[PDB]
């Protein structure tokens, strides 16, 4: 039981690295370069 | 020599906080707080002697009410886990379901004897004569055993140990050459008896893997 | 030239799910050995080499697509392979005719907008392997 | 005493190799990303610190055989 | 010792060519197969 | 006896199963004794002897030295002819120009396994069953036993299975139980007192 | 190897994981207007 | 007439039957006593004998056509067609061994019957029988993949 409930345990607490690491950010998974982003800005201000 | 030395240490700390805990109650006349008498209970009335040494581990657990995010991680975490209430659930039966089938199928099959010359459980007793590494010139005097598998199919409970093992996808390949060489109810293996049997286990960790998968994705993308 | 329109084409795809089973019923032995049923199928492949052989040969008309110059290859390969053989590490050459199977992509176009799409939906997460082996030459440097 | 300066020749590629446009960002995002929620590791933390404990108080005494799964290099003895 | 050690690139190739094709297969059937299942009950739940 | 022992030295019998075989067949010359005359033979899509007599020798304690170590040099390379491997061996046991013992005349096959039965040559070479053939299956495998089953059952002589090192031993003496069979029935005039050798004690 | 383990196939593998699958949640918008979306909402109140 | 198939007793004596077939089959275990094997082999035989009862109840209550109109109805009745047949072939000449387990797992299936009504479970076997043939184009590309493979490994370890 002791290493059956750490494993489940800690497969439990590694699903809150994937809904709390990456899917917090999602303003990067959907990017869309070709349109618009903060791209355009940094090149911009790096002209001005 | 050091095992006393930290035996004083927990004097002090159950002293500051014997003395801080009923300041508490002072300014009361919420729920969380009831660990916090757990905890100094357990050292003083350890002042069976095996559960109170392990039980007054909780000392961080307590730490997440003094604390801010930690306890609306803990918050979230009770309402993710809430998430895969359907499919958790279906993933526990069909585990039963095919610890039941490997019951019927590898039933008592997995036995084996110390020497592999024996194969009934009756020719296995007594005294043989081993050559290790393969050397016919450095034999050995062992006696012969007739040993079951550690992980084998005899009831409902070892199935359903030897599939999670197997979904953990951990020593699988072992336990899928055991069950090919399984022969009959009490007599020893023979080589690729039946390979074919290995249907089961590629079955098994198919639906096995698509509902690890399942509920990955609607927990964390989706 | 005229009639290799639809009857012509599941006959070739036909020919190439045979060839297939032949070549997975091939029982590889240990330092030379074999058995009867190698032997037939040894017989056998040479018919499969000769209308695949002849399938480029009245291939006239195509000769820039990306599974045709690999038809070509296997092809060349087979010949080259089958003419070291007659005359005396051949055996080592024949690792080619797994490259047949390849060819059923190219005639299901189901499958060929598959794999077209699943090669460029990788060009993006580029830049991640890219790190990896990035990474991966860094440790190994340091160890 | 002179591997600690011998090391770190390796890490002049990186200040140089990693300008590639894009990768700069993918990285600095991600390292952005993970510290911005340092709560959630320190649930793992918590996690590994009662779990060594009770492993260590209840299979600690096991001795370390050679041919065994607990050995000089796999043990419940000390925390680390 | 040899060239012995350049038939290391097969089983390279079987896991990092094998284990990407059973994402696309593993994520684009619970991608848009448990995502079909969300607005399944959505109009469920809007009769309910 | 005159026996002579076929030893199947084809490519499917490299590996762990050569050594199983080149065992068996050493730890079987050790139950032959002076009056015994032996041979051994190989065969891969050819068939020739692994030492460097070319017929039945005393097997002695310097001729057996002699096969054995001639056993521990074979090499598992090629194709499996049987009616090769065995047209030789009942060539060498139809000699009589050497001295030879004139009785129980055997043919020890140790091999894996095969699908050919070789059925044309024991109706051409032993019509009569004067020659026993006893067959061996050595190793772990999947190879039709079948064959080699019917090989030691038509020409009175017995299967049997070695698939490890403990079998070897016992494995390689129970053919005695099979040449007895002709001295039991006789009765009173097999029951005959010998002396061995001088050996220690 | 510590280190190795958690920066490597740890961490790697969630960035080639997230961005992989962040694509089939992006064809997911576009596969809501590509002809499947709407079918799979008519064929859901039929049957029941 | 109609009510004794709806009525709320029926569907949770159905629960209790379904229960009590899966207890038959999940008591079983190496060296069980011969006791057991007698209460567990004559337990099955109450319960196929209950079991087609309740399906000839079923079939003359609510019509022979409309019946074979869901899946799951066609499936309980081949479990219980099914069972009829181990039922008879252990009793007669026919041994089998191993037909025997092959049987004993298809009564197995009957707990599908109280999971039926969970409303959740339908969907996902709905959507994956409505979305199989969007992806078996995948699925084969992955076997190909596999066998090219499994060739080119076995020409060059084999
Ligand atoms: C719990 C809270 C944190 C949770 C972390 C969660 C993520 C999981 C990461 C796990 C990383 C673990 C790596 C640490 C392992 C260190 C180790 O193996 O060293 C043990 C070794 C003991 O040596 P020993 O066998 O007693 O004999 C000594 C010979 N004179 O040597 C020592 O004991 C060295 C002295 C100890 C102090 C430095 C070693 C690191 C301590 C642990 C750091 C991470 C926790
Ligand atoms: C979903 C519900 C129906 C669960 C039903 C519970 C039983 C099917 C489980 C729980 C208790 C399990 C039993 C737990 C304890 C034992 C004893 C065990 O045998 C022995 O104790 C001695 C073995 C020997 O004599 O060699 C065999 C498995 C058995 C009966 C298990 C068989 C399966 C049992 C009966
Ligand atoms: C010895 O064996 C040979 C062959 O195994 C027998 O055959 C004769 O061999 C001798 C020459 O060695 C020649 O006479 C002929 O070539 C063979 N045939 C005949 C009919 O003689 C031979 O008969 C055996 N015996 C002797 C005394 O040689
Ligand atoms: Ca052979």
């Amino acid at each position: 039981v002791y290493f059956i409930s750490f494993y489940m345990l800690c497969a439990f607490l590694i699903i809150n690295l994937f809904v709390a690491v990456i899917m917090d950010n999602f303003d990067y998974l959907t990017r869309d370069w070709s349109i618009l982003g903060p791209h355009h800005l940094d090149e911009f201000k790096r002209i001005w | 020599f050091r095992n006393t030395i930290l035996g004083y240490f927990d004097y002090a700390f159950t002293a500051i906080f014997t003395v801080e805990i009923l300041l508490k109650m002072t300014t009361f006349g919420n729920y969380f707080n009831l660990l916090d008498m757990l905890v100094v209970g357990v050292s003083l009335v350890s002042f069976v002697v095996k559960i109170l040494r392990v039980l007054r581990v909780l000392r961080p657990l307590r730490a997440i009410n003094r604390a801010k995010g930690l306890k609306h991680v803990v918050q979230c975490v009770f309402v993710a886990i809430r998430t895969i209430g359907n499919i958790m659930i279906v993933t526990t039966l069909l585990q039963f379901m095919f610890a039941c089938i490997g019951v019927q199928l590898f039933k008592g099959k997995f036995y084996r004897c110390t020497d592999e010359a024996k194969s009934n459980p009756e020719e296995c007793r007594g005294l043989f004569i081993l050559y290790k590494d393969g050397d016919v010139d450095s034999p050995v005097v062992r006696e012969r055993i007739w040993q079951n598998s550690d992980f084998n199919f005899d009831n409902v409970l070892s199935a359903m140990m030897a599939l999670f093992t197997v979904s953990t996808f951990e020593g699988w390949p072992a336990l899928l050459y055991k069950a090919i060489d399984s022969n009959g109810e009490n007599i020893g293996p023979i080589y690729n008896h039946r390979v074919e049997i290995s249907i089961f286990f590629i079955i098994y960790i198919i639906i096995v893997a698509f509902f690890m998968m399942n509920i990955f994705v609607g927990f964390v993308i989706v | 030239s005229i009639v290799e329109w639809k009857p012509f084409d599941i006959f070739i795809l036909l020919a190439i799910f045979a060839n297939c089973v032949a070549l997975a019923i091939y029982i590889p032995f240990p330092e030379d050995d074999s058995n009867s049923t190698n032997h037939n199928l040894e017989k056998v492949e040479y018919a499969f080499l000769i209308i695949f052989t002849v399938e480029t040969f009245l291939k006239i008309i195509y000769v820039r697509n990306g599974w045709n110059l690999l038809d070509f290859v296997i092809v060349i390969v087979g010949l080259f392979s089958v003419i070291l053989e007659q005359l005396t590490d051949v055996k080592a050459l024949r690792a080619f005719r797994v490259l047949r199977p390849l060819r059923l992509v190219s005639g299901v176009p189901s499958l060929q907008v598959v794999l077209n799409s699943i090669i460029k939906a990788m060009v993006p997460l580029l830049h991640i392997a890219l790190l990896v082996l990035f990474v991966i030459i860094i440790y190994a440097i340091i160890g | 005493s002179i591997t600690f300066f011998r090391l770190f020749r390796v890490m002049r590629l990186v200040k140089l190799l990693s300008r590639g446009e894009g990768i700069r960002t993918l990285l600095w995002t991600f390292i952005k990303s993970f510290q911005a929620l340092p709560y959630v590791a320190l649930l793992i933390a918590m996690l590994f610190f009662i779990y060594a404990v009770i492993g260590m108080q209840m299979f600690g005494k096991v001795a370390m055989r050679d041919n065994n799964q607990i050995n000089r290099n796999n043990n419940f003895q000390t925390f680390p | 010792s040899s060239s012995g050690m350049i038939v290391c690139i097969y089983f390279i190739i079987l896991f990092i060519c094998g284990n990407y094709i059973l994402l696309n297969v593993f994520l684009a059937i619970a991608v848009d197969n448990l995502a079909d299942a969300e607005s399944l009950n959505t109009a469920q739940k809007e009769e309910a | 006896k005159d026996m002579l022992i076929l030893v199947d030295v084809s490519g499917s019998v490299s590996g762990l199963t050569l050594k199983l075989i080149r065992t068996s067949v050493s730890e079987m010359l050790e139950t032959l004794s002076d009056d015994d005359f032996v041979n051994v033979a190989s065969f891969n899509s050819n068939a020739q002897d692994v030492s460097c007599f070319q017929h039945l020798v005393q097997a002695n304690v310097r001729n057996k030295k002699v096969l054995k170590d001639a056993v521990n040099n074979i090499t598992a390379k090629g194709i499996t002819d049987y009616k090769k491997g065995f047209s030789f061996a009942f060539e060498q046991l139809l000699n009589y120009n050497v001295s030879r013992a004139n009785c129980n005349k055997i043919i020890m096959l140790f091999t894996d396994g095969g699908e050919e039965r070789a059925q044309e040559i024991f109706n051409k070479y032993n019509k009569d069953k004067k020659v026993r053939v006893f067959t061996f299956s050595v190793g772990q495998h999947n190879y039709d036993r079948g064959p080699i089953q019917w090989m030691a059952c038509e020409n009175k002589g017995y299967y049997y299975e070695i698939p490890s090192i403990g079998a070897i031993r016992i494995n390689t003496q129970e053919y005695l139980d099979v040449l007895g069979r002709p001295m039991v029935l006789a009765g009173d005039k097999a029951k005959q007192v010998q002396w061995t050798n001088v050996y220690l004690d | 190897f510590v280190s190795l383990v958690i920066f490597g196939s740890f961490f790697v593998l969630n960035l080639v994981l997230g961005v992989l699958s962040g694509e089939f949640s992006k064809e997911r918008e576009k596969a809501k207007a590509r002809g499947d979306f709407q079918k799979l909402r008519e064929k859901q109140q039929l049957e029941e | 007439c109609r009510a004794a198939v709806k009525s709320v007793t029926f569907y949770w004596l159905v629960i209790v039957l379904v229960f009590l077939n899966t207890l038959t089959i999940s008591s079983e275990h190496y060296n069980q006593p011969d006791w057991l094997t007698q209460i567990q082999d004559i337990a099955n035989k109450v319960l196929l004998a209950l079991f087609t009862c309740e399906m000839l109840v079923k079939m003359y209550s609510l019509g022979l056509q409309a019946y074979f109109v869901s899946l799951f109805n066609r499936f309980d009745c081949f479990v219980v067609c099914g069972g009829i047949t181990e039922t008879i072939l252990v009793e007669l000449e026919i041994m089998s061994p191993l037909g025997i387990s092959v049987f004993r797992c298809v009564r197995l299936l009957r707990i599908f019957k109280v999971t039926r009504h969970w409303t959740s479970l339908s969907n996902l076997v709905a959507s994956l029988l409505n979305s199989m043939k969007s992806i078996a184009s995948l699925l084969l590309l992955l076997f190909l993949f596999i066998i090219i493979f499994s060739l080119l490994g076995m020409q060059l370890f084999g």
